[PDB]
């Protein structure tokens, strides 16, 4: 026997997951103890509209000459790193 | 009341049963709640005794099987007019701006048939534009279509806000903005930038982002033709804007197996060619009114060969081709001139000067391209004096073919240029005569008429 | 001895051209078939991926 | 955020399309992995304060949140032609 | 209590009652003639039909048999009874010895170890191949691959590395052959009791003339032995005999099994099947496994799904090829695609990495000069250009060595060379020390000290 | 013995193999090409004199069989990277 639970996958979020590692689930692998989330989120959520951005001029510094010169990020950016193995 | 239930949701595809009679006809709308969201239905096939298949136009996420359907006998149908400048709109015709109702006084069904073949009108109203390359190797008239092609970063959106600043300003008509699959941040950078520059009192734009799903990627671009549709029909002289042609065909790709078909030669659609069709025949200027657009067309890998991109060659008056090699070396734009072509630059209809000039231009250019792997690999030394000649003018036109854009001041820290067509014949034919063989190569790069060529060469 | 020397260069140059004639119709009957059975294994990728949709 | 291999998730959701039957498309990928990844990483965004005020209401004014993706792909012998990338 | 109802080759359909169907990774016996077969679960299906693969020969199977629904996965016997041993994917004796006297015996189908459970060591270990420890050292406890195409050497590399890594190794051993020769497995049994370390060294054999159930589950009956030592707190080395072999046997069964093709033809659970298989063989905090295994390219194809989604499991790969091969340059080991996680500074010394990229430089350089020699030849290069092409064409040649396990099939002696003798020699020859010497005196030399011998007699 | 071609074999496996449906892998060759040549060449085998006592049940004694086998094989314009060979 199957229960459907009319409910959409969420899950833990808040500042006490800093340093934590987590599976997809939420439930800590590190075995350092329980989270401390300030409440669940869903999983599957839509984006913000256009209305509702702002443009990008702030900067996320990597560190790295090459591309702190050349190919620069800023904070709202969605940069694609391609290669090889 | 309500007439139909949900049978299968499969992805993005709903499956409705209605009673064997009143079955909903192809393309109309249907109506259902998705909890407290009103979702919209449009109707695809009419298949089996009583069934019909459908697209969701928003999240398929959250649909039962057993939820009642309402079938409106209509169409989706989109507000129409002046109530729709200066407005951000959904594929349904929605306000996004968050500016109240739309206010329309008229709406009209998305689809709709093409211009019979005694309607269209001929013309040949050549429009300027500041930009080099294009004015020489592929000027356009009004009510024309033209195409700008490129794979991935080549320059098609920096060129397409160029054009609009160029065209647009000067043109007194209004103009449709159609954001098919566009960035969501681009589409706010573009927003804003009409609002400050004050031109945003005539443009109406219909934006539908990457992240919705399918259905409303789709049909986008047809609520763009309808509002430019109804201004033509007023009798309006129309500038409309298409963000991608590529993703309506992608768009179409994405839910085509969905809908039952057997696949095409590089896994489209086997209605690819009626699907672009239908849609670009629409774009047209008529004896009523002129539409004249600007469309942008993603090149999948770069290759001009894949059917997306080789189908609407055949549908355009002039074509941009942007390559990628150009842009790599750091020439912008990136225009080819050797691929790039329009119907319009014929000795008849351009001055005999500008044919001429071009002719040669693309001559040189042709004659530098085979030499290039010849002193690639048995160097320059081998060439004769002749080629060592030709081999350096082809670089000076080929420098000479580059731009600074006021819109591409942000990246390159440097004022924009405007040429007029005729500086830019007067330019290249002087070079070609080689009234300037004596000026280095960087004396031509990114500078805008001769005068300021040899301007630039005196401060070198 | 300049112009023996002279005779002696065009000698060499019509030695070294015709060697690098043959090192280049070496490689064109090389890469060929690599061209080749490329063609014939992008043709099978395809129509397996055709028979496989159609389904 | 850093997603350490798109390229695995677009295999996992290829599996899971498949044994679920649903017609296969070029490389056997599902069609509806290209919005996979764009609901994905369109949801990486900066937004106006307007929009952080509405959603903390009114706790934090003046202030626009951002979150910055990079996004990892491999590719196999540089071949960008490829589906996923 | 079931009875057979499909017979689709490798796979058998068995109906049962409804109210006991077997689970979904359970064990039944059927009497095909005179011999009993094992078949397992892979799918329930509904109405109360299991699709399981046949653990033997499938042939004379009738519809309308009946199996009998044995109530646990497959067991295999582990410890210190199964050391001297050769044995089956059962788990049953295949030397002609008698019963293995165990006190224990463990299902196959088991768990990854958790992720506070791992351990992650640097402890540099030394193999006496020149260019396997210069160019991709690895560690005590890290996973090593074998890559390459037909013919190209990693048996014999192998062969090499069992025979010197378990100089400075004490504990037990595990072997897995899975879908190989049989006469390479009877030969290193008898070389193996031959030089009296068969008491350490255990064997499985589901070789490449085995069903393709055999060829399947052989690894993880492999594996299950090699955790059990690994259980006791020992260090333990396995080392696999091919690797591709056991995506193929389920390459050619998940046809039957009905689930879609992929891409080439793979199964869809190509990633999935390759990721339970090769997580849970690893070092814990609790012992060590290091493990070595051979990894058949097909078509020398690297972009190959199989091969492609196996580099991402390794610490140090080695990818031999068949060109380097055809030159005669054993062990035909490419430097510009083998690389290691333990290559870095840190942890393997400053002067090994800059002699190891001082390697990758030049070797790089040139390839990019041969296009350019192809059609022009070298007299067109600048002189720097042919100082490159002179030291790179040593370096290659020096790359080569005389393994003690190819004396036969060459005659020349054995040689062991230390990393200090491969670093010093390298470095040498980097900073053209070594330019007044032939090319032919650096082919299949040990240390540097002997390629100076060579060239006094040419 | 002589197989005087195990690549026209192949071919007429994978004739069969397509007539029954079966989804082809690698220029069209099924999926188990490999076992039928596997299975055809390790019957070549030299066996021990423990063996013929056991199969001839004492008949033949102290005595060792062999089965050489040397197969040909065509390839097409004398490359050996071709899947079959
Ligand atoms: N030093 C050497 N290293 C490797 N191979 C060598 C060496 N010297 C000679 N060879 C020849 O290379 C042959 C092939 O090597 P090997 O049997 O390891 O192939 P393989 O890598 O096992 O490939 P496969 O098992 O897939 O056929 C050896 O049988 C031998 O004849
Ligand atoms: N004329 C130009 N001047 C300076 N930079 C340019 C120019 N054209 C393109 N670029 C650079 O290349 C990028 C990619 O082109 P863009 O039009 O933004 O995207 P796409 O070409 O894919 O539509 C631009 O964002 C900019 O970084
Ligand atoms: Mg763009
Ligand atoms: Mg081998």
């Amino acid at each position: 026997k199957v229960k459907a639970t009319g409910r959409i996958l969420e899950v833990p979020v808040g500042r006490g997951l800093l340093g934590r590692v987590v599976n997809t689930l939420g439930a800590p692998i590190d075995g350092k103890g329980p989270l401390d989330h300030d409440g669940f989120s869903a999983v599957e959520a839509i984006a913000p509209g256009v209305i509702e951005r702002q443009s990008v001029d702030q900067p996320v510094q990597t560190g790295y000459k090459a591309v702190d010169s050349m190919i620069p990020i800023g904070r709202g950016q969605r940069e694609l790193i391609i290669g090889d193995r | 009341m309500a007439t139909g239930k949900i049978v299968q949701v499969i992805g993005a595809v709903v499956d409705v049963e209605f009673p064997q009679d009143a079955v909903p006809r192809v393309y109309d709308a249907l109506e259902v709640q998705n909890g407290n969201e009103r979702l919209v239905l449009e109707v695809q096939q009419q298949l089996g005794g009583g069934i019909v298949r459908t697209i969701a136009m928003g999240s398929s996420d959250g649909l039962r099987r057993g939820l009642d359907v309402k079938d409106l006998e209509h169409p989706i149908e989109v507000p129409v007019g002046k109530a729709t400048l200066g407005r951000i709109m959904n594929v349904l015709g929605e306000p996004v701006d968050m500016k109240g109702e739309i206010g329309e006084e008229e709406r009209w069904a998305i689809h709709r048939a093409a211009p019979s073949y005694e309607e269209l009108s001929n013309s040949q109203e050549l429009l300027e534009t500041g930009i080099k390359v294009i004015d020489l190797m592929a000027p356009f008239a009004k009510g024309g279509k033209v195409g700008l092609f490129g794979g991935a970063g080549v320059g098609k959106t920096v060129n397409m806000m160029e054009l609009i600043r160029n065209i647009a300003i000067e043109h007194s008509g209004y103009s449709v903005f159609a954001g098919v699959g566009e960035r969501t941040r681009e589409g706010n950078d573009f927003y804003h930038e009409m609002t400050d520059s004050n031109v945003i009192d005539k443009v109406s734009l219909v934006y539908g982002q990457m992240n919705e799903p399918p259905g409303n990627r789709l049909r986008v671009a047809l609520t763009g033709l309808t509002m430019a549709e109804k201004f033509r029909d007023e009798g309006r002289d129309v500038l409309l804007f298409v963000d991608n042609i590529y993703r309506y065909t992608l768009a179409g790709t994405e839910v085509s197996a969905l809908l039952g078909r057997m696949p095409s030669a590089v896994g489209y659609q086997p209605t690819l060619a009626e699907e672009m069709g239908v849609l670009q025949e629409r774009i047209t200027s008529t004896k009523t009114g002129s539409i004249t657009s600007v469309q942008a067309v993603y090149v999948p890998a770069d290759d001009l060969t894949d059917p997306s991109p080789a189908t609407t060659f055949a549908h355009l008056d002039a074509t941009v081709v942007l390559s990628r090699q150009i842009a790599s070396l750091g020439i912008y734009p990136a225009v080819d001139p050797l691929d790039s072509t329009s119907r319009q630059l014929d000795p008849l209809v351009v001055g005999q000067e500008h044919y001429d000039t071009a002719r040669g231009v693309q001559s040189i250019l042709q004659r530098y391209q085979e030499l290039k792997d010849i002193i690639a690999i048995l160097g320059m030394d081998e060439l004769s004096e002749e080629d060592k000649l030709v081999v350096a003018r082809a670089r000076k036109i080929q420098r000479f073919l580059s731009q600074p854009f006021f819109v591409a001041e942000v990246f390159t820290g440097s004022p924009g240029k405007y040429v007029s067509l005729k500086d830019t014949i007067r330019g290249f034919k002087g070079i070609m005569e080689g009234e300037y063989d004596h000026l280095p190569e960087q004396a031509f790069y990114m500078v805008g008429s001769i005068e300021e060529a040899v301007e630039k060469a005196k401060k070198l | 001895g300049v112009v023996e020397n002279l005779a002696s260069e065009q000698a060499a140059r019509m030695v070294a051209m015709k060697a690098a004639t043959d090192n280049g119709g070496s490689l064109i009957k090389e890469l060929q078939l690599v061209y080749n059975k490329a063609r014939q294994a992008s043709i099978t990728q395809e129509l397996t991926e055709i028979v496989s949709g159609a389904a | 955020i850093i997603y350490d291999d798109l390229s695995k998730q677009a295999v996992a959701y290829r599996q899971i399309s498949l044994l679920l039957r649903r017609p296969p498309g070029r490389e056997a990928f599902p069609g509806d992995v290209f919005y996979l990844h764009s609901r994905l990483l369109e949801r990486a965004a900066r937004v106006n304060a307007e929009y952080v005020e509405a959603f903390t209401k009114g706790e934090v004014k003046g202030k626009t949140g951002s979150l910055t993706a990079l996004p990892i792909i491999e590719t196999q012998a540089g071949d960008v032609s490829a589906f996923v990338p």
